């Protein structure tokens, strides 16, 4: 992050890129839950593994 | 697979799929789809859920 009116480095910001929805979000609330586990109940044991 | 012309218009039915639900909701749609035949309709559209 700079001045852009002097030209000098004011702070070091994280490298990133431009990361918007793309990777960045992270939710996992309802409808579909651990509580909506109704399978199909060998698939999932074999993910938690 | 191995075509110029039947494999993007099928990678905007893939998006479909899973943006209609998926991660986020619904939200109220509830999409009024229309066709003629079955036939030339992916079975994802045609399995009801």
């Amino acid at each position: 992050a700079l001045n852009q009116q002097t030209l000098a480095i004011v702070n070091v910001l994280p490298t990133s890129k431009d990361p918007m929805v793309y990777g960045f979000e992270v939710e996992e609330k309802p409808e579909v839950s651990y509580e909506d586990i109704g399978g199909l109940d060998v698939q999932i044991e074999e993910i938690r593994e | 697979s191995d075509t110029s012309g039947d494999r993007e218009v099928q990678r905007t039915m893939m998006q479909l799929l899973a943006e209609l639900d998926g991660f986020d909701p619904r939200g109220d749609v509830k999409v009024i789809g229309a066709t003629n035949r079955i036939d030339i309709l992916d079975p994802a559209i045609l399995r009801p859920g």
